[PDB]
């Protein structure tokens, strides 16, 4: 949603990193993104193919994770 | 983050105790005869 | 003289009877050691080995590990000796699953019930060994130190 | 065919399929593969000989 | 060779300096250090005695992915 | 175990059994050739697989063919 | 015909190179011949024993360690009087090599030819048309 | 944002895919 | 009189007729080719003369012969480095300012644009660089002219000449009997008194009265041509005594066994030579005096003729205890008997003597301005480096070749050798668990120190800021050798070498030695260094202990030193010979090898050669980088790799373009050897029927009948282009480096 907003500007984040070997500086050094926790930049480019077919919000990116689940059922 | 304690209470149960108990009944399955 | 002699008086035995292999001292540690000692319980076994295994993993978790120069030191040290413990005692468990083929004699260690009871023990010495080591270096400033508290 | 005389290969799992040897004997018995053919090339083993039946066989 | 080709006209491009690519392609020694050893200097300075920073994880990547190839070998 | 076939065009030069490590081959009496006799496999289960007997076979396709198969500790060639 | 047990065995000083926990529990291999002499050999194993003059006995883990000194024995001593036999765990000696008393090399009566396969080899079944079948690709 | 029920959600619908997938391998398996 | 000179006189005849008949020298090869692999065949086996011929006699003829062909190689290859430096170098320019002149004896010709390798190297000169130590050598040597340096090329010229003709001789004319061959007492008395004595005594006396007062006047700052000439020192007594005093007295202060009376000119200082930061020539002339005399009194060791003397077989046969059964027995015939023996022990001992020499030489720099000579002290060292490695992987060869081939059993029950065999799954094992315990903890402190500083956990690493690991012992032993001058050698002046501690030698503001401090880096790259010599050892030693039988095949020897398997069976028996184990284990030298020339590379740029500023600070080549980088992998790619690499990538356009097309070409030819290491026969002989079906399809096939490489043969192709493509790879990066930045 923050991405959305400002889609030149804001580097997209593909997950969170929760890694208990991290140091302190790593924690630091991974925290881009707008957020307040170290992340993975995506590099797969979901974010502008989201965009571009529809997805605004997080409730609709959620929603489809749902019905993929369903899918997958 | 919400659900911020769910990264906390699955990454090491999923990456040390998911591989550690599939690899213990792998090895038990590999092994075993009958 | 001659010092080295075939294995067992069989000389095609893939095994050479050396000083190192077969001198009275080797035959002595051995026998003495809980693992091959005469007389002694698969639990008892057990229990020996893990005493002296649990009590010196403490040691390099504590003084080596990530939270070392932190106050919970110690008790990082004995959770990482604990679940090292747990894992060992995890692999004790497996292997004598699939090793061993259920049996009503239990006197030997390479038996169903002989390694369950060795498993027994081991799990019951570690964790109460790395307790012991718990408490010692606890209780003595000496050991918290790495022998400099003197200096 | 008959000895000395040259002959194309006909055997497909042979080194020397479709190529020339010469015949150096011929069996009379009940043999399998009565000619016996000699090559100039070396097969990959380095034989550079073998037998074949009739029908494996013919003169050029 | 394509991905290579793909990337260094492209990062030549995106500079604004594609007569760097069209000068330094047509030799070797231009692929080797226009290409590999002069965009190697981010990645591999992800971490250092200095410091670290977000790249050190592809700075970490690439050492292991040296010493996969290496280990097949 | 490994499966060793000898063909008919085995001219019985008795060579693939000399090479034979195992005692896997030996020597039957067959009208088919002129030396009167062909290899033969009766003990496959010693066969290590490891193709001596095709390197002697001076036929120009090895009559003796092996076909490494199934594993065992003595087709392995494990002293333990 | 049966291994005499009491056979003297051979002078060896010892290797790391004999036979391992598998040869009491699965199967060790003997070799059995007869010398005239009190002569060195080189063990499949290892070093150097010494051959005893009379009759010897081996014990080697593997078939292949047995006909490598049979060679050995009949190319440089020219020994032709060795047995190879098999050792089971339970006791039992099983004869193997010369199986019948006569080489394998040469040809005995009441040999029966396994493996032999009536055509060539180029006559062979392509796999497809054994495919999903019982039926052998060798015809 | 995702409410911690609407992962709640996510996780029981994955544990219904774990479960058909368990009974997938087996059935695959035999 | 046992010991006596036998020949066979006109044993071959000089005929041209098996020149002409390729394949002349073995049965196979001699009926000639069918299929290309007797191409491959004619080269491979042709010095393998014991596989020809069943004589030793003949053998050791063939032997002794293509030894003078070798030392008449030699003798041509330094005439032409002695014409090079008469006739294409800047060696007289160089004479005159040896800090600023950069020694140049290669000129190239104009043809394709290629001239631009004539570089302006100084003095008025444009030639290729030259790396090899020669202007240091001669300066030592007191040469001072061209007009000398042209006669040391005819002088090795006519020795080349003299070699060629002896190996003629010796082989055709007057071919000594085996029983000459087999005197390894006399052989070793004269190769002890008469080669390394005489040649110790020869070179001494030629310093003592040739270099001596040649560089005397050299760093008095006398010009070269005001020096004079050196038989003027031979003959004038008294100008030779004016620069030693100790000449006034003669030979009677040696003779009357008054030899401090020599001080001026035999020293023991120790250290380096203010002037030319090289060892003082008085202390050679003294060190090669004194070699002199222990040579040719071991020389007089082993008894020949006359009563004294030790027998060898006596010494070896007598030393034989509790653990190790008859001992050394058996071992003089061994070494008397087969020539692999001697070629696996002598070819081990000239690689360790090559690697002493490049540890020695750039410590304790031996030649004037060589010090202050980056690329020669860099070149030399990482030359004798490699000629060290691949000698001992040679030895472990011929050691193979040795257990194959010449080891007999019946004359070997219950010696070294017969123990050796009997215990070598022990030995494999524990050098087995050894490789994989200093695998894990030498180059697993590098993946920790890797791990926590791409993790940001700094005080987790191994290194001098954080987990210290010193290395104690070797900075002990630096300290007993900094103390030693006036306490544990009291008549030394100097340190041994300023590697250990002391000053800082300085000549022309550039460092000729200094200090090299150890530290966690060294620590770690010493054990590296320590598992990539134990593996190399591991993979050599268990194809000599495994040569002739294993558990998997018991008939090993019978295959042969090099045989590509035994088969797919067994599981698969590839690369089972003792050649396979050569040919893995000279991957693993190269390993090392390239480990430590990489740490000397680093170090000695990192925290040794520099130039002096004022106030004796050193601004080193790479400003101490290798404390806190060459402690992860990550830092020798960055701050060594990547950093000093700068060189060859930019040397386009200048003198150094053939350092980066060397770079470049040896890069293509170590990834060609890939294509013959990760592939097999089977591929290539079936792509060569394709090749041979549109060959006969034109009817243009050939009549040796074309196949791929044996399998062997593949390996070694492998390995030879993959050792070339990466010792070339090393050797471009290494010169073009310190050519531009030392
Ligand atoms: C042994 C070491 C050695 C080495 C590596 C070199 C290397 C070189 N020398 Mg030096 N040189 C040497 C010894 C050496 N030389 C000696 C001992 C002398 C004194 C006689 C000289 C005198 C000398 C002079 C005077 C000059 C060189 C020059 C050169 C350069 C080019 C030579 C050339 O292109 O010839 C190519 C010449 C040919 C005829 C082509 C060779 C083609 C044939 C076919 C060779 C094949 C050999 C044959 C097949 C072997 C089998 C014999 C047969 C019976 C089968 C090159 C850098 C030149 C230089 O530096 O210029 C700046 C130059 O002018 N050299
Ligand atoms: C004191 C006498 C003496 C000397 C100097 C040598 C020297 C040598 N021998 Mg030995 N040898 C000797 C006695 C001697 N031998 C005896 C008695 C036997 C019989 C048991 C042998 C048997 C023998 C064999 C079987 C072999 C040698 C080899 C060698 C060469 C080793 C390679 C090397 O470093 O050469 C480089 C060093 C040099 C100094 C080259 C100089 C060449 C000449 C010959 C040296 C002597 C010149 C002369 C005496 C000096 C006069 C000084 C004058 C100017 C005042 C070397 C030339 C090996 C070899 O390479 O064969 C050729 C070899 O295979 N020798
Ligand atoms: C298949 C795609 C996939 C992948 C690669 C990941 C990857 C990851 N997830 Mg998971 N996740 C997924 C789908 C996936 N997720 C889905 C669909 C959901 C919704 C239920 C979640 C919900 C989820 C939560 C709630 C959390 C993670 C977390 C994580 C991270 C740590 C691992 C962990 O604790 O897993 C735990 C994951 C689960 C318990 C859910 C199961 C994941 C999928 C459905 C399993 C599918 C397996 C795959 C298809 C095939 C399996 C066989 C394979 C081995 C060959 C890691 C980045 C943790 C995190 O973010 O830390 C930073 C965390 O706390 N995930
Ligand atoms: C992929 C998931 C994963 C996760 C979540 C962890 C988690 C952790 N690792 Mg890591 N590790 C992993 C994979 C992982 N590891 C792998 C793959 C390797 C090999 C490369 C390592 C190698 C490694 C080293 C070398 C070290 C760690 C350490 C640590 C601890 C962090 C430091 C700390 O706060 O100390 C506090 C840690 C504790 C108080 C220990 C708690 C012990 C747990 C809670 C007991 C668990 C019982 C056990 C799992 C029973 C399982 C039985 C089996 C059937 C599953 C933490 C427990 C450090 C460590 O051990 O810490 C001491 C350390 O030194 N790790
Ligand atoms: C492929 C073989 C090869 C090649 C091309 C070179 C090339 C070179 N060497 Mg090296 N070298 C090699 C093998 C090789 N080396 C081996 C195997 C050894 C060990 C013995 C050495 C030991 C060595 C030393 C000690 C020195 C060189 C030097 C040189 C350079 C000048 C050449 C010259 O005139 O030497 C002339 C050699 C000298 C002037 C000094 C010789 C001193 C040694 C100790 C003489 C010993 C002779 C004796 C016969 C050895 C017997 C072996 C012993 C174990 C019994 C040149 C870079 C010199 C150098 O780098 O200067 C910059 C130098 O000082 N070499
Ligand atoms: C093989 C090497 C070698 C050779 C050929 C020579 C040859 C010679 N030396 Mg030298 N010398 C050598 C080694 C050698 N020496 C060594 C190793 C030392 C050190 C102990 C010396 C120390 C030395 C001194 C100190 C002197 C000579 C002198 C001489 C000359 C003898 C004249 C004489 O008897 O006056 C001797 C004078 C007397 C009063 C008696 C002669 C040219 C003499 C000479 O003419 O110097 C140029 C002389 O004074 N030598
Ligand atoms: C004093 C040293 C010495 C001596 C006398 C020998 C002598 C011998 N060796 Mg030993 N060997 C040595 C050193 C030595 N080697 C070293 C240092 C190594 C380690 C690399 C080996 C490794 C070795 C193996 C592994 C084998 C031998 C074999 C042999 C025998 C025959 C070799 C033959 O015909 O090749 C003829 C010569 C060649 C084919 C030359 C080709 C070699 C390379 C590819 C050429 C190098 C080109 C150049 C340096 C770089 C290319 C430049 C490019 C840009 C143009 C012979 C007994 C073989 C044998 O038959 O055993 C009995 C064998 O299997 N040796
Ligand atoms: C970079 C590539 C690479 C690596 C890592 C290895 C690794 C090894 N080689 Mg190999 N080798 C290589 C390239 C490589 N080789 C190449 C290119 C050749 C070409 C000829 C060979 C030829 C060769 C031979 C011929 C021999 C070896 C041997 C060895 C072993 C040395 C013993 C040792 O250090 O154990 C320590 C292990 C390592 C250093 C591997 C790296 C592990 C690091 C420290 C971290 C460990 C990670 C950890 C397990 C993570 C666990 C968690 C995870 C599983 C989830 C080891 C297994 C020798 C051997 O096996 O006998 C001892 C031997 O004789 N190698
Ligand atoms: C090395 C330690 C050492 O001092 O060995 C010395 C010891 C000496 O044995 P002996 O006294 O029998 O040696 C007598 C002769 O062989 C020596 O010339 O050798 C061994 O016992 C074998 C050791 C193999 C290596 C074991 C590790
Ligand atoms: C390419 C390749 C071949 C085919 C290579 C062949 C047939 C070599 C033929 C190359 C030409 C015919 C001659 C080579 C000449 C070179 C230009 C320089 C050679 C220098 C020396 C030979 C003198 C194999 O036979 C092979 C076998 C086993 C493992 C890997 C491989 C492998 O990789
Ligand atoms: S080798 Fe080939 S031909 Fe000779 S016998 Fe054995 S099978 Fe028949
Ligand atoms: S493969 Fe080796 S063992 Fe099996 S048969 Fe052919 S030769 Fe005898």
């Amino acid at each position: 949603e923050q991405w959305v907003l400002n889609p030149l500007k804001v580097k997209p984040i593909a997950h969170a990193i929760w890694d208990p070997h991290f140091g302190q500086p790593a924690v630091k050094a991974f925290t881009k993104g707008g957020v307040s926790y170290p992340v993975n930049i995506a590099t797969s480019g979901v974010y502008h193919w989201w965009y571009t077919i529809g997805m605004r919000s997080n409730t609709d990116l959620y929603a489809g994770s749902l019905f993929l689940l369903f899918l997958a059922g | 983050m919400t659900a911020a304690y769910l990264p906390s209470i699955l990454v090491p149960i999923i990456g040390l105790i998911f591989p550690g108990l599939v690899m213990a009944f792998a090895f038990i399955y590999i092994e075993q005869d009958e | 003289s001659q010092f080295i002699k075939p294995y067992n008086d069989d000389p095609f035995v893939g095994n050479l009877a050396t000083p190192v292999s077969t001198s009275s001292f080797t035959k002595s540690l051995l026998s003495n050691l809980p693992a091959y000692r005469a007389g002694l319980s698969p639990l008892l076994r057990g229990v020996e080995i893990g005493l002296t295994h649990g009590y010196f993993l403490v040691g390099p978790f504590y003084k080596l590990g990530p939270l070392r120069n932190s106050d919970v030191a110690l008790l990082s040290g004995f959770f990482s000796a604990l679940g090292l413990i747990v894992i060992l005692v995890a692999c004790l468990t497996i292997y004598g699953v699939v090793s061993f083929e259920e049996t009503e004699a239990k006197d030997q260690l390479q038996t169903a019930k002989g390694w369950r009871q060795f498993t027994s023990g081991w799990l019951v010495g570690s964790v109460g060994g790395a307790s012991f080591a718990y408490i010692l270096i606890s209780n003595i400033p000496f050991l918290q130190t790495a022998g400099m508290s003197m200096l | 065919v008959k000895r000395g005389s040259k002959v194309r290969i006909l055997r497909k799992e042979s080194y020397w399929y479709q190529d020339i040897g010469t015949v150096a004997t011929i069996d009379t018995s009940g043999i399998r593969y009565p000619v016996v053919v000699r090559f100039e090339k070396v097969s990959y083993s380095g034989v550079n000989t073998n037998n074949f039946s009739l029908d494996e066989v013919v003169e050029v | 060779w394509v991905t290579f080709y793909w990337h260094w006209k492209h990062i030549t491009i995106w500079q604004g300096n594609a007569g760097q690519f069209n000068e330094s392609s047509t030799y070797i020694m231009g692929w080797l250090r226009d290409y590999l050893w002069l965009n190697s200097s981010p990645l591999i300075n992800g971490y250092n005695p200095f410091g670290m920073n977000s790249l050190s994880v592809w700075s970490w990547m690439f050492l292991f992915g040296h010493l996969i190839w290496a280990t097949g070998f | 175990s490994h499966s060793v076939k000898v063909y008919d065009t085995c001219i019985g030069c008795t060579q693939c059994v000399r090479a034979c490590p195992c005692d896997v081959l030996e020597m039957v009496s067959w009208d088919g050739c002129k030396a009167g006799q062909i290899a033969s496999a009766p003990r496959t289960e010693d066969c290590i697989g490891c193709k001596r007997c095709e390197t002697a076979c001076p036929t120009d396709f090895l009559s003796v063919r092996v076909y490494l198969g199934g594993e065992t500790t003595r087709s392995m060639g494990l002293a333990y | 015909e049966t291994l005499n047990l009491q056979i003297p065995s051979p002078t060896f000083e010892g290797s790391t190179g004999g036979w391992l926990r598998a040869a009491e529990v699965e199967e060790k291999y003997a070799i059995t011949w007869t010398s005239p002499k009190e002569q060195v050999f080189e063990m499949p194993t290892g070093g150097a024993a010494i051959m005893r003059q009379g009759e010897n006995l081996l014990y080697l883990a593997r078939k292949e360690q047995c006909l490598a000194l049979a060679t050995q024995v009949k190319n440089s001593f020219k020994i032709t009087d060795y047995k190879v036999y098999r050792i089971f765990p339970s006791g039992e000696v099983q004869y193997l090599h010369p199986k019948d008393g006569v080489f394998p090399e040469k040809v005995n009566a009441g040999r029966v030819g396994v493996g032999n396969v009536s055509h060539s080899i180029g006559k062979n079944l392509n796999p497809a048309q054994i495919k999903f079948t019982s039926k052998s690709f060798n015809g | 944002m995702i409410s911690d029920t609407q992962i709640f959600i996510a996780l029981i619908l994955a544990l219904v895919s774990l479960v058909l997938a368990i009974r997938l391998g087996r059935a695959l398996y035999q | 009189k046992k010991v006596s000179i036998t020949v066979d006189r006109d044993p071959v005849a000089t005929s041209f007729e098996k020149w002409a008949q390729p394949g002349h020298f073995s049965r196979t090869l001699a009926k000639g080719p069918k299929t290309t692999t007797w191409i491959w065949n004619l080269h491979a086996d042709v010095h393998d003369f014991d596989s020809h011929t069943n004589s030793l006699e003949d053998i050791s003829r063939k032997i002794f012969s293509a030894h003078f062909g070798q030392l008449s190689i030699i003798f041509l290859w330094l005439s032409g480095m002695y014409f090079h430096g008469a006739r294409f170098s800047n060696y007289s320019a160089w004479l005159s300012n040896p800090t600023a002149v950069k020694p140049s004896a290669q000129v190239v010709w104009p043809i394709v644009g290629q001239e631009v390798l004539n570089g302006d190297v100084g003095g008025g000169f444009q030639g290729v660089q030259v790396t090899s130590g020669f202007f240091q050598i001669w300066r030592s040597s007191g040469i001072t002219s061209e007009v000398e340096l042209y006669w040391c090329a005819l002088a090795g010229l006519i020795m080349s000449g003299l070699m060629i003709f002896a190996g003629w001789f010796h082989y055709h004319k007057a071919a000594p009997k085996l029983e000459w061959f087999q005197n390894a007492e006399s052989m070793l008395n004269h190769h002890l008194s008469g080669l390394l004595g005489l040649g110790c005594l020869s070179w001494a006396g030629h310093q003592i009265h040739v270099s001596l007062p040649v560089n005397k006047l050299l760093d008095a700052g006398v010009a070269p041509q005001e020096i004079p000439l050196p038989h003027e020192f031979l003959v004038n007594r008294d100008l030779m005594a004016q620069l030693y005093p100790s000449f006034s007295k003669g030979l009677v202060p040696f003779f009357t066994l008054n030899w401090s009376e020599y001080s001026d000119f035999l020293t023991f200082k120790g250290g380096l030579n203010p002037v030319t930061g090289g060892l003082w020539l008085s202390d050679t002339a003294h060190h090669h005096l004194a070699l002199a005399v222990l040579f040719i009194v071991a020389g007089h060791m082993y008894r020949t003729n006359w009563g004294i003397g030790h027998s060898m077989k006596e010494i070896l046969e007598a030393h034989k205890g509790p653990f190790t059964g008859e001992g050394h027995k058996g071992l003089y015939e061994i070494l008397t008997t087969s020539w692999h023996a001697q070629l696996a022990i002598n070819l081990a001992m000239l690689g360790s003597v090559s690697i002493i020499v490049a540890h020695h030489m750039y410590a304790m720099p031996p030649y004037p301005y060589i010090a202050t000579d980056y690329p020669t002290q860099l070149s030399i060292f990482t030359h004798h480096m490699w000629i060290g490695g691949f000698c001992v992987c040679g030895g472990a060869a011929h050691a193979g070749i040795f257990m194959v081939r010449d080891y007999n059993p019946a004359q070997n029950y219950n010696n070294l050798l017969d123990r050796v065999i009997r215990h070598r799954d022990a030995i494999i094992s524990h050098l087995n668990w050894i490789c994989i315990f200093l695998g894990f903890h030498s180059f697993g402190l590098y993946i920790h120190n890797d791990t926590m500083r791409a993790l940001g956990r700094t005080q987790d690493m191994f290194s001098d800021t954080a987990i210290q690991l010193k290395p104690v012992f070797a900075q002990w032993v630096q300290s007993i050798h900094t103390l030693a001058p006036g306490n544990t050698t009291p008549n030394a002046l100097a340190t041994a070498s300023y590697a250990f501690g002391g000053d800082v030698v300085a000549v022309g503001n550039k460092v000729a030695m200094m200090p090299i401090s150890l530290g966690t880096a060294d620590f770690m790259v010493h054990h590296i260094h320590a598992f990539t010599i134990h593996v190399t050892v591991l993979i050599l030693l268990k194809g000599v202990l495994f040569s002739r039988n294993s558990r998997l095949i018991p008939d090993k020897a019978n295959l042969g030193f090099r045989f590509p398997c035994d088969g797919p069976g067994r599981g698969g028996t590839c690369q089972s010979s003792a050649w396979d184990s050569v040919f893995l284990g000279l991957f693993w030298m190269y390993n090392c090898i390239s480990v430590v020339i990489f740490h000397f590379s680093w170090k000695m740029q990192s925290d040794v050669w520099g130039t002096v500023q004022s106030d004796g600070t050193v601004t080193h080549i790479t400003g101490g980088n290798f404390a806190q980088s060459a402690i992860t992998i990550n830092g020798w790619l960055r701050d060594f790799l990547w950093a000093q690499a700068s060189q060859v990538i930019q040397s386009y356009g200048s003198a150094l373009s053939a350092y980066g097309l060397i770079f470049l070409g040896a890069h293509f030819i170590w990834a060609f050897s890939l294509m013959f290491l990760f592939s097999g026969r089977g591929y290539w002989q079936e792509l060569i029927e394709s090749i041979v079906w549109a060959h006969n399809k034109l009817n243009v096939a050939p009549a040796i009948q074309p196949r791929a490489l044996s399998i062997t043969q593949g390996r070694a192709v492998g390995l030879a282009h993959y050792l070339l493509g990466g010792i070339g790879t090393t050797w471009a990066f290494f010169l073009a480096r310190i050519i531009s930045v030392g």
